[PDB]
C-alpha cells in the first residue's frame, strides 16, 4: 500500500484539506466516457502543440518518425526582394531567382503552402557539402528511398544561392517542433508538433500508434557534435548551428546540433574556437538556437538502424525550449 | 535493420533462472539484441 | 505519331495540326511541361488534354478506371469566385466521365 | 503579330483562323446508391479523450 | 492569467462605450500590475513625461518600462488585461489583434510604437472621459527591426539632403511604408529624438575609437592582435575619417564612459524584444491583418 | 521550478548557521546546472582560478561564466536556490533581496555586479568549514552598465599610464543623489585585456561603408549643438565629437544596397550590445504585484523574468 | 504656467474633492532633494495648490 498512495496521486490533498478545514452498452459508455471526463477534469504547462498543414514536396512527416525537428522556412516567396539589398553589389543576386525557382521547378501558391522542412532533408542537401561523407550520405541515400535527389539537388543549389547573397538559411528556416502526428493526404499533411514542453511525454506509447518508438535522435554520427569533449555532469543543452562556406569551399553549407552544458552567452566564445572557418576573412557565419534542454545528461545513444542503416543518435529526453536566432559575426 | 526485439510478455513468465550476477554490457558483443533501460523506459509497456 | 491514323477517326491525322501535334503551338500552350501557367491560380480546362505525362502515367484496366472515375479528385473547386485550379490541400470527389 | 491580332479582333475582322473554346463546368447531382448484404466490415473501436 | 481590471470612468457616451467594445484585443501598457488601476493611467495622456506628449523615442522608453498586457474582455465600467510578463512561459494564450502584416505561425511579435505607421490611425479618442489610447501595433521581431532601423536611415537622409527605403515588402506583401503628404512629416518630426540619438551614437562611436585605437597600441598582444585582423578596415577607416575630420587619454577616457552608457541605453530601447510568440493549433496558422491571433508568452 | 540543492557541508556553527538564514534572497552561481551539489562548488574559493584570485573584472568574467541562482529558502541541511538562467519558470516571480545602496523602481532590468561599493563590504565568512560567500550586488543595467565602463576604462587607463599623474576620477558616480564611490583595487592583466580585447573588437565592426555616410552629419550635428536646447544636452561637454570637428567619397557600389540601413544594422548588433558583452545582461526586471512602486535597499524584490 | 496641467484638471465641484487626493506634483519621499517623480513612482499626495 505506501507506494501506491503517492504513486496513485492523497497526502498533500489531506494537508490542503486541513487548513480548509482549521443501448445498455452505450449506457455504460456514457457513464464511462463521463468519468474519464471528470477524472481527467478532476485532475488539473509541460506541453504545447503547434499544428499546421503543408505539402509533401519538401519535408514528408512519414518519412520521418516519432521524435524528430522540423524547421520552418518562412518567406519562400519572399526572398528575391531580400536578395537585392543587404548583398554587396557584385553578388549576381539573380542567381536566388532561378535558384529557388529551382528548387521549386525541381519541386504556384495555391492552398497548402510548403513549409516545414525536416531535419532530415538538410542533413542530405548539405551531405556532400559538409566535410564528411557516406555517415552524411546515408542520411541522403535514406531520404532519395523515401522522401526525389533532384528537390535535395534543387534545395541544394537554393542554399549555395542563398549563402552566397547574404540571405542566409536561418533568417529562413526556426526551429518548429517534435512531430507528434502528421495525418497526411495525397499531396498534402497536417503536421502536428510540440511548440514547446517535454518530447517524452507526448503520444507516448511503445510507437505513438504502431510502427515504434520515440526519440530525439539526431539522425547524424555526422550532426550531433557532441561537445563536452572534457565535461562535469550537468544538464546538457541543444542548439542548432549552420555553419558557412565564403569561397574557401564556395558557400559552404554546415548543419548541425551542438549538445554541451553552456548558456548561450558562453556558445558563441566556444563556437569562436573549434571552427577554422573563420577565415572568411565579408562577415557571418555559425548561426545558433537552442533547441531546448535534456535535463540528464546522459541518454546520448550510439546507434544506426532507422527508416536503412543510418548513423542514429538517440538523446533520451528532451524539453524543447525554442528561444531566438543570434548571429551577428 | 534490427532484429524483431525482446519479448515482454514471455518473460513475464519465465522458463528459468540466470544464476550469475554480473555487468552484461562488458559482454555486450555476445548477443543479437541488447538492450539497457535504465530504470524504466516506454517500450517496455 | 501523326504518320499513323486518328484511332477516334481513323480515315484522317488529326483534326486541329496546330495543336494534336508536339511542339505544335497548341501543345506548347495547354502541355503542363511547359507551364507557362502556374503562376497563375486560375483553371486550365486544357491543361487535361494537353499532357502526355499525365496521360501516360495512368494504368489501363478499365476494372479499376471505371471504379476510379465515380470518384475522382476534379481538378478545379467550386469554393472559389473564378473556378479555380484545384490547390494543394483537399479533395473533391466529383465524377468527371472526361 | 499579337499587337495586329489586337487590332483585329477588337475591330471585328476574321483574322483567317478561328479557335475552339473549351470549358469545364461542374454540376451538383442526385445519386441513387445500391449496396448489398455485406459490402463492407467496418470494425469499431473503444473511444478516448 | 493574472487578469488586471481597469476601471472605467464615470458615465461615457454611447458611442464611446462602442469605441472600447472594439478595443478587445488591443496591447495595453500598465505601469503596475496592481489588479485594480484606472483607465487614465493607462491612457496615453498618461505618457506625459517631461511636459509634452512623448516623441518616438519617448514612447519605446516608456513601452521598455511599463507592463504591456492584451485586453481580453472589455465590459462595461471594467476592462481586463492579462499582462504579459506574468505567469510562466508558453501560457496564457490570449488573442491578439493582427495590425498591418499577416503574423504567421510564429516570429514573436512586438509592440512598437503606433507612429511608425499611420499616426494619428488608432489614436481612438474617447471625448466624454476626455482621453485617448494609443495602441502599439503588434510586428514580427525581424520585420520590426527592419522598419525601425529603415525609418532611421531615411530618418538622417532627410536630416541633410540636397533607393527607396520605403517600399519593404515583407514575405508576400509589399507594405508601403510613406503615407506621403505630410505624414511624413509628422513621422518625421516624432523620429526626430531617435535619429540624433542614433547619429549622435555613431559619431561618438568611431570617433572615440579612431582616436583610442592609435593612442593605445603605442604604449603588446593588444599591438600585434589589433593590427593584425583589423588590417585594411579599421585603419583604412581611420586615415579616411581622419582625412574629412579633426583629430587627450584624459577626456578620452572619461569620453568613453559616458558613450559606453548612452550605447547601451540605445540597444535597449533599440532591438524591441519581443513580448510574445505566435503559436497557432487548429486555426489558420496565418493571421489575416485585423483578424486576432493566438500567442503565448514567450518568444 | 528545477531547484538545485546546495548541502551545507557540515561542521558550521551557530554562529555560521545564523549568517546563512539571512542569506536568503539573495544570489550564487553555480557552476553547472546540477540536482546535486556541494558547498564548496559556490564558494569564493571556487572562483579562484588557478593560484589566484579574480579581481573585480575578473569576477565579472566568472560571472559571465556559470549561473546565478537566486536562494529562495535555506534549510538545516541544505541551500535551495533556482537557477533563473534556467528554472526562471515560476507562475509569480522570486524574491531577490536588494542589497546595494540603490533602489530599483518598477520595471527596471537587474544585472548583478560582484561587490564594488566603498561602503559595500558583502564579503561573508563561515569559520567552521573554510568557505565564505561574496554575493554579488543586484543593480539596474543602466546603472551597471555605467560602472562596467568605469572598472573597463579605469583598467585600461592603467595599461599605459606621459601625461601627469593626476588623472580624472572615473572611480565616482551618482545614482540620482549619493554619490558612489567605486572601489579602485587591482586591476589584473588578463582581466583588462579580454575586457579591453572585446571593447576594441566590436566597436571596430560596428564601422561599415554606410558609416562614412554618417560622420558626414559631425559638422550638422554641431549646427543642432547650438539651436536646439535638445541636441544640446545630446552632446556631452567631453564629447569627442565636438573635438572630432575641430565626404561621401563617391565610391557608390551601382547604387542599390541602402549602406544606411546597412550600417545602422552592423552598428545596432556589435556596439549597441555592449553592456551585455562587457558584463553579464538582464535577466530579471522588478515588478511587485502589490504596486509598491520601488524597492527600498536591503528589502525584497519580486523579480519577473527578462526584460 | 503650462495650463495643459491646470487644463488636464477638472473643475467640477461635484470631482474637486476626489482628485484632491490626486497630487499635482511628482516627487517621492526617499529622495535627497524633492526630484522628478521616477517612473516607477505611482502617487497620491491630496495637492491643493
Amino acid at each position: 500500500t505506501a507506494p501506491m498512495a503517492w504513486a496513485e496521486s492523497p497526502r498533500e490533498l489531506a494537508g490542503h484539506a486541513p487548513l480548509r478545514r482549521v443501448t445498455r452498452a452505450t449506457r455504460d459508455d456514457t457513464e464511462q466516457a463521463v468519468d474519464k471526463i471528470l477524472r481527467g477534469a478532476r485532475r488539473a504547462p509541460r506541453y504545447h502543440l503547434t499544428r499546421q498543414v503543408t505539402l509533401t514536396d519538401l519535408c514528408q512527416p512519414n518519412a520521418e518518425r516519432a521524435g524528430a525537428l522540423l524547421l520552418a522556412l518562412r518567406h519562400p516567396t519572399d526572398l528575391p526582394h531580400l536578395a537585392r539589398h543587404r548583398a554587396p553589389p557584385g553578388r549576381q543576386t539573380e542567381r536566388l531567382a532561378e535558384a529557388w525557382g529551382q528548387l521549386l521547378e525541381a519541386s504556384e501558391s495555391g492552398c497548402a503552402r510548403a513549409g516545414l522542412v525536416s531535419f532530415n532533408f538538410l542533413v542530405a542537401a548539405c551531405t556532400a557539402a559538409y566535410d564528411a561523407r557516406d555517415a552524411a550520405e546515408a542520411v541522403r541515400a535514406h531520404i532519395t528511398t523515401n522522401y526525389a535527389g533532384a528537390r535535395l539537388d534543387r534545395f541544394s543549389e537554393c542554399l549555395r544561392a542563398m549563402v552566397h547573397t547574404h540571405v542566409f538559411p536561418h533568417e529562413v528556416m526556426r526551429f518548429f517542433g517534435g512531430l507528434v502526428s502528421w495525418v497526411t493526404q495525397d499531396e498534402l499533411a497536417s503536421v502536428t508538433a510540440v511548440c514547446s514542453g517535454p518530447q517524452e511525454a507526448t503520444h507516448t506509447g511503445h510507437p505513438g500508434r504502431p510502427c515504434s518508438a520515440v526519440t530525439i535522435p539526431a539522425c547524424a554520427f555526422v550532426d550531433l557534435d557532441a561537445e563536452l569533449c572534457l565535461g562535469g555532469p550537468g544538464a546538457a543543452f541543444l542548439y542548432l548551428v549552420f555553419t558557412y562556406r565564403q569561397c574557401r569551399d564556395q558557400e559552404l553549407c554546415c548543419v548541425y546540433v551542438v549538445k554541451s552544458q553552456l548558456p548561450p552567452r558562453g556558445l558563441e566564445a566556444a563556437l569562436e574556437r573549434l571552427f577554422g572557418r573563420l577565415r572568411i576573412t565579408t562577415c557571418t557565419y555559425a548561426a545558433f538556437a537552442e533547441l531546448g534542454v535534456m535535463p540528464d545528461d546522459s541518454p546520448r545513444c550510439l546507434h544506426r538502424t532507422e527508416r536503412v542503416g543510418v548513423p542514429v543518435v538517440i538523446l533520451e529526453g528532451v524539453v524543447w525550449r525554442p528561444g531566438g536566432w543570434r548571429a551577428c559575426a | 535493420r534490427d532484429p524483431p526485439g525482446y519479448r515482454y510478455a514471455a518473460a513475464m513468465v519465465p522458463t528459468g533462472s540466470i544464476l550469475s550476477t554480473i555487468e552484461v554490457a562488458s559482454h555486450r558483443r555476445l548477443f543479437d539484441f541488447f538492450a539497457r533501460v535504465r530504470s524504466d523506459e516506454n517500450s517496455l509497456y | 505519331d501523326h504518320g499513323q491514323s486518328d484511332p477516334a477517326r481513323p480515315f484522317a491525322a488529326t483534326a486541329n495540326p496546330w495543336a494534336s501535334q508536339r511542339f505544335s503551338y497548341g501543345d506548347l500552350l495547354y502541355n503542363g511541361a511547359y507551364h507557362l501557367n502556374g503562376a497563375s491560380p486560375v483553371l486550365s480546362p486544357c491543361f487535361k488534354f494537353f499532357t502526355a505525362a499525365d496521360i501516360t502515367a495512368k494504368h489501363r484496366c478499365l476494372e479499376r478506371l471505371i471504379v476510379e472515375t465515380g470518384s475522382a479528385v476534379s481538378t478545379a473547386t467550386a469554393a472559389s469566385d473564378v473556378q479555380f485550379k484545384r490547390p494543394p490541400g483537399c479533395r473533391e470527389l466529383v465524377e468527371d466521365p472526361c | 503579330s499579337p499587337v495586329a491580332l489586337y487590332h483585329q479582333l477588337k475591330t471585328g475582322l476574321h483574322p483567317g483562323f478561328g479557335f475552339t473554346v473549351v470549358r469545364q463546368d461542374r454540376f451538383v447531382t442526385e445519386n441513387v446508391l445500391f449496396s448489398e448484404r455485406a459490402s463492407e466490415a467496418y470494425f469499431l473501436g473503444q473511444l478516448q479523450v | 492569467c493574472f487578469e488586471a481590471d481597469i476601471a472605467i470612468p464615470s458615465g461615457i457616451s454611447r458611442p464611446d462605450a462602442a469605441a472600447l467594445q472594439r478595443c478587445e484585443g488591443r496591447v495595453v501598457f500598465l505601469p503596475t500590475i496592481r489588479r485594480q488601476l484606472a483607465l487614465a493611467d493607462v491612457a496615453h495622456e498618461s505618457f506625459v513625461s517631461g511636459g509634452v506628449s512623448p516623441d518616438t523615442l519617448g514612447l519605446l522608453l516608456a513601452y521598455r518600462r511599463r507592463f504591456p498586457a492584451v485586453i481580453t474582455r472589455v465590459l462595461p465600467t471594467r476592462i481586463v488585461a492579462c499582462p504579459v510578463d506574468l505567469g510562466l512561459t508558453h501560457a496564457g494564450t490570449v488573442n491578439l489583434r493582427n495590425t498591418s502584416p499577416v503574423d504567421l505561425c510564429n516570429g514573436d511579435p512586438v509592440s512598437l510604437v503606433p507612429p511608425v505607421f499611420e499616426g494619428q490611425a488608432t489614436d481612438v479618442r474617447l471625448e466624454s472621459l476626455d482621453l485617448t489610447l494609443r495602441f502599439p501595433v503588434p510586428l514580427p521581431t525581424p520585420l520590426a527591426r527592419e522598419i525601425v532601423a529603415r525609418l532611421v536611415a531615411r530618418g538622417i537622409r532627410d536630416l541633410n539632403p540636397d533607393p527607396d527605403l520605403n517600399v519593404l515588402y515583407y514575405n508576400g506583401a509589399r507594405l508601403s511604408l510613406v503615407a506621403d503628404v505630410q505624414q511624413l512629416a509628422s513621422v518625421n518630426t516624432e523620429l526626430r529624438s531617435l535619429v540624433l540619438n542614433m547619429v549622435y551614437s555613431i559619431t561618438e562611436g568611431t570617433t572615440l575609437i579612431l582616436t583610442l585605437i592609435p593612442r593605445l597600441l603605442a604604449l603588446g598582444y593588444v599591438n600585434a592582435l589589433l593590427q593584425m585582423q583589423s588590417v585594411t578596415r579599421e585603419a583604412a577607416q581611420l586615415i579616411h575619417p581622419e582625412a574629412p575630420m579633426l583629430m587627450r587619454r584624459l577626456p578620452l577616457y572619461e569620453a568613453l564612459v559616458a558613450w559606453l552608457a548612452h550605447a547601451g541605453q540605445l540597444g535597449d530601447i533599440l532591438a524591441l524584444a519581443p513580448a510574445v510568440r505566435v503559436c497557432t493549433f487548429d486555426g489558420a496558422a496565418v493571421v489575416q491583418s485585423g483578424d486576432m491571433a493566438p500567442v503565448i508568452r514567450y518568444p
